[PDB]
């Protein structure tokens, strides 16, 4: 039963490694969202252009 | 209604439309202007000194008694006109004939269609994200290169 014991322990280690990856994905998406929040701009501000002339 | 034939006439793809060049100048911040073909010879002498212009005997006035040797007298009079009305930034163009006395030309006067313009003041109007800088030589040349690029021969232009 020693191969059965090692398979249950490694199945537990894989379950911990999955939660570590899921949390690492949560953090890097949380940093991306923080960057998106800081980059908010006033979209109503006038754009950059030279005025149009007419005939 | 007239009953006549429907014939196409001859087109040339190699023609450059003057109206297309005006459209580009509008899209570069230029207003079209139309000035008088006869101007004040005092002002034109300040711009083209010593050049004898065809003068009108019995004109409407002395300030309209000289056929324009270029379009600059009328253009420069237009910016001064607007600057007297609290308008420093003036970007205008005009198309029209110039009249240069020439013995080898019909009626002794050569009449060429010209495209001229003048810019002054800041590059842009006051803007929260555009720097206040007076217009310079390479601004006008940039607009002229835009015009000449419509010919497809910009690689052969020289300043």
């Amino acid at each position: 039963e020693r191969p059965a014991a090692g398979a249950v322990i490694n199945e537990a280690k894989e379950q911990v490694q999955q939660a570590l990856n899921a949390r690492k994905a949560e953090l890097e998406s949380a940093a991306l969202n923080a960057r998106l929040a800081a980059e908010t701009i006033d979209v109503s501000l006038p754009g950059r252009r030279i005025e149009n002339g007419g005939l | 209604p007239v009953q006549a034939s429907l014939i196409m006439g001859t087109h040339r793809e190699a023609d450059l439309s003057l109206k297309r060049v005006k459209t580009l100048l509008n899209d570069k911040g230029y207003q079209e202007v139309i000035t008088y073909s006869f101007v004040d010879p005092k002002v034109q002498q300040m711009i083209h000194p010593g050049v004898e212009a065809l003068l009108l005997p019995s004109p409407i006035s002395v300030e309209m008694s000289a056929m324009r040797l270029s379009l600059w007298t009328g253009l420069l009079a237009t910016v001064v006109y607007n600057q007297n009305r609290q308008q420093n930034r003036v970007r205008i163009f005009e198309s029209g004939l110039r009249f240069v006395p020439d013995t080898q030309a019909p009626l002794g006067i050569r009449q060429d269609l010209m495209l001229a313009g003048v810019i002054c003041g800041n590059r842009y109007e006051e803007h929260w994200n555009l720097a206040k800088e007076t217009v310079d030589f390479y601004d006008l040349k940039g607009d002229l290169e835009s015009v000449l690029d419509l010919t497809g021969k910009l690689n052969e232009v020289e300043f």
